[PDB]
RNA sequence: GAAACUGCGAAUGGCUCAUUAAAUCAGUUAUGGUUCCUUUGGUCGCUCGCUCCUCUCCUACUUGGAUAACUGUGGUAAUUC
RNA sequence: CCUAUCAACUUUCGAUGGUAGUCGCCGUGCCUACCAUGGUGACCACGGGUGACGGGGAAUCAGGGUUCGAUUCCGGAGAGGGAGCCUGAGAAACGGCUACCACAUCCAAGGAAGGCAGCAGGCGCGCAAAUUACCCACUCCCGACCCGGGGAGGUAGUGACG
RNA sequence: CGCUACUACCGAUUGGAUGGUUUAGUGAGGCCCUCGGAUCGGCCCGCCGGGGUCGGCCCACGGCCCUGGCGGAGCGCUGAG
């Protein structure tokens, strides 16, 4: 399905994420939303994994695990 | 759709086989015919391999046969008095294979009498008083002679026959798939046969 | 709605358009076979009795 | 699935007797249905083209066919693959040459011209014996096929002169001990010989012991034995390679010696 | 001779190995337990006269009547409608 | 094939058998009545696991063995997942159908049409794998047919698997 | 006993997720089966056109019969539906 992830630094791109979602399966696609004119990962993310259970798998783990000293936070877009 | 296959169920060894392929055309396995009692309907069906299968919705007539004088007559079939495979067939009365039903006596003594140009007993006052006695009488005029020197030990048949006439029917039994052939025939029933049906007739009853 | 009205004696057939509610509403409620009176529409279906034989909905 | 039978056939995985290439063409010919089994058929294209080489193309073998000037069994064939077998002659009205096809002791369909005498009839032997419907009897041959009122003293395993002019019987040879047999299939594929003795059990195959001309002693199961007429009175003759057997070591003496010495 | 009806192919072909542990499958056997178009070979007048309606049942020098393609009018935002 | 940190198992929704019937292209607990109490296991059953399709075959080994097999051929199986069905001798068929379920598409919002584990190609995936090409002339298959159609199949292109 | 790092274990949160089995309930769809008659003709009763016969050998138009046309009566009664 498609997922939402929030909670995301301006540290964190979607290459960082890339390798931190694998374990819950291989994600299809990660779009991060990106404003230029004020900061640079704005804080909202997609991540579109291509199956219903990696998808799933991934909202569950990240929500409560720790990246970057910020607690991720997962949930159903 | 519906099924018919030995790689289903449980093994001798008490395991559980899992499938071999899935459902195919083949392994059709139709509804019941469920044909009773009642104006007869038969209908052609196509099947497998090409092929056409009479499935019967109701019938009242069969082609019963009088074992003994090798005779057939079409007659109906007017209920199912016994069944052996279940109890609850008699009661629905549907026709099934070896039903033991109750055809018509009148064609095949009608049959006997004027064949053998004598009579086996009397049936009944009513039966007796139009013809019966015409029979006994002769048409021959002249070959009366050739009639008694033909037939010997005759003005009668064997007593479980007799008895049947009596009663105004006679017991048969189904000798054929009345759902698959469409053909509710028989042979009449006879000598130890008749007396073991009677027999189950009665002890079920009461 | 247009009524595409058949002569099948000339084998000629027409369209024509009534939105007049009266005109229409005598073929309402007729199933294919019924006969129905025509005299509604004008004098020149005057006398005219029309079988229904079916027609097209909207969306087709 | 697998919903229904095939219609093709690949090459490299035909049977070996027929003489195909391997993988250079990825398509067998294929027999048609008929008379005879798939595997121990010659379709009527690997005679023609690939034996006897009157094409380059199947385009070709098309046209040839229409032609009609080819009669397989005193009948008129127009069947690019027509499934021909053993002793089915092959009549070429253009040329008046016959062929028919018998095996070499080598495992190899012989290119066998035969006289137009010898193509008036072909020995069949007897399948079954049948008492057909309303009592009337009737004999049926290998090739299928079935000839009413049949001569009325025949049994199992008789040879039968079939008669292409006219279908029927045409007299009968009687199966007694020491009748002339090809052994045919197996490891005593296309060899000649006698009886000798026809061993009986009970219940199924049942072995015929064989002595071959040059006296090597065999057995192969009755099936495998075809009646090819009377002992020591051929009706047809003897193909290539001896048709008899031949041992290895000879074969090459004769396949140097016969090569570069015609010409 | 476009078309259309009719008949046949469309189950074959090609692809992939997920599924399944005596299941599949291999080799050896069976169908006397059964179905099979086609091809190949036989089987093609008749009711054996309803003790000839079939000499009157006298349509045999041959019966009955409807759909396509076609022609015309059309509907649908969109359909191999 | 592996497993006892799986030792008892199979029928109340038949488990095995007798008898009789329904049903099926046809055998048969296939299904059902009635009637029996069977059937199977330490010679590993039963249960669980499995990148577990099977064979012909492949690689290395003195010999003995060990390892491999989706993959040019043969058999079986499936065509997004399930279930049902029509045609036909043969199909429970996705370049047939019908429903639902998961996916995707058009919409004027009423509706409507769909299944590349076919050939090319693209996306995703990854350490990993090619032309959106040309042709029915070959090789064969199908048809009413020599004549037509074929991503069957041939042909080139890509190609330091080797 | 101490720095540092990895791993299995136990763990509040009757944490979360996914898949397969499960009682019971509900149950699409098709198939089978009991019905139904939306619908259409056919064979019979009016007028005619032809033929024919029992108005009429003027046996001819026509009535009447047959069949075609067309409507109506019982829509009677068979088949399809």
């Amino acid at each position: 399905a498609t997922i939402r992830v929030t909670n995301l630094s301006e540290d964190t791109r979607e290459t960082d994420l890339q390798e931190l979602f694998r374990p819950f399966g291989s994600i299809s696609r990660i779009y991060l939303a990106k404003d230029k004119t004020t900061g640079q990962s704005k804080g909202f993310a997609f991540i579109s994994f291509h199956r219903r259970e990696d998808a799933a798998r991934a909202i569950a783990g990240v929500s409560g695990f720790g990246y970057d000293h910020l607690i991720l936070n997962v949930e159903w877009a | 759709g519906i099924s018919r296959d030995n790689w289903h169920k449980r093994r001798k060894t008490g395991g559980k086989r899992k499938p071999y392929h899935k459902k195919r055309k083949y392994e059709l396995g139709r509804p019941a015919a469920n044909t009773k009692i009642g104006p007869r309907r038969i209908h052609t069906v196509g099947v497998r391999g090409g092929n056409k299968k009479y499935r019967a919705l109701r019938l009242d007539v069969g082609n019963f046969s009088w074992g003994s004088e090798c005779c057939t007559r079409k007659t109906r079939i007017i209920d199912v008095v016994y069944n052996a495979s279940n109890n609850e067939l008699v009661r629905t009365k549907t026709l099934v294979k070896n039903c033991i039903v109750l055809i018509d006596s009148t064609p095949y003594r009608q049959w006997y009498e004027s064949h053998y140009a004598l009579p086996l007993g009397r049936k009944k006052g009513a039966k007796l008083t139009p013809e019966e006695e015409e029979i006994l009488n002769k048409k021959r005029s002249k070959k009366i002679q050739k009639k008694y020197d033909e037939r010997k030990k005759n003005a009668k048949i064997s007593s479980l026959l007799e008895e049947q006439f009596q009663q105004g029917k006679l017991l048969a039994c189904i000798a054929s798939r009345p759902g698959q052939c469409g053909r509710a025939d028989g042979y009449v029933l006879e000598g130890k046969e008749l007396e073991f049906y009677l027999r189950k007739i009665k002890a079920r009853k009461g | 709605m247009k009524l595409n009205i058949s002569f099948p004696a000339t084998g000629c057939q027409k369209l024509i358009e009534v939105d007049d509610e009266r005109k229409l509403r005598t073929f309402y409620e007729k199933r294919m076979a019924t006969e129905v009176a025509a005299d509604a529409l004008g004098e020149e279906w005057k006398g005219y009795v029309v079988r229904i034989s079916g027609g097209n909905d909207k969306q087709g | 699935m697998a919903r229904g039978p095939k219609k093709h056939l690949k090459r490299v995985a035909a049977p070996k007797h027929w003489m195909l290439d391997k993988l250079t063409s990825v398509f067998a010919p294929r027999p048609s249905t008929g008379p005879h089994k798939l595997r121990e058929c010659l379709p009527l294209i690997i005679f023609l083209r690939n034996k006897l080489k009157y094409a380059l193309t199947g385009d070709e073998v098309k046209k040839i066919c229409m032609q009609r000037f080819i009669k397989i069994d005193g009948k008129v064939r127009a069947d690019i693959t027509y499934p021909a077998g053993f002793m089915d002659v092959i009549s070429i009205d253009k040329t008046g040459e016959n062929f028919r096809l018998i095996y070499d002791t080598k495992g190899r369909f012989a290119v066998h011209r035969i006289t137009p005498e010898e193509a008036k009839y072909k020995l069949c032997k007897v399948r079954k014996i049948f008492v057909g419907t309303k009592g009337i009897p009737h004999l049926v041959t290998h090739d299928a096929r079935t000839i009413r009122y049949p001569d009325p003293l025949i049994k199992m395993n008789d040879t039968i002169q079939i008669d292409l002019e006219t279908g029927k019987i045409t007299d009968f040879i009687k199966f007694d001990t020491g009748n002339l047999c090809m052994v045919t299939g197996g490891a005593n594929l296309g060899r000649i010989g006698v009886i000798t003795n026809r061993e009986r059990h009970p219940g199924s195959f049942d072995v015929v012991h064989v002595k071959d001309a040059n006296g090597n002693s065999f057995a192969t199961r009755l099936s495998n034995i075809f009646v090819i007429g009377k002992g020591n009175k051929p009706w047809i003759s003897l193909p290539r390679g001896k048709g008899i057997r031949l041992t290895i070591a000879e074969e090459r003496d004769k396949r140097l010696a016969a090569k570069q010495s015609s010409g």
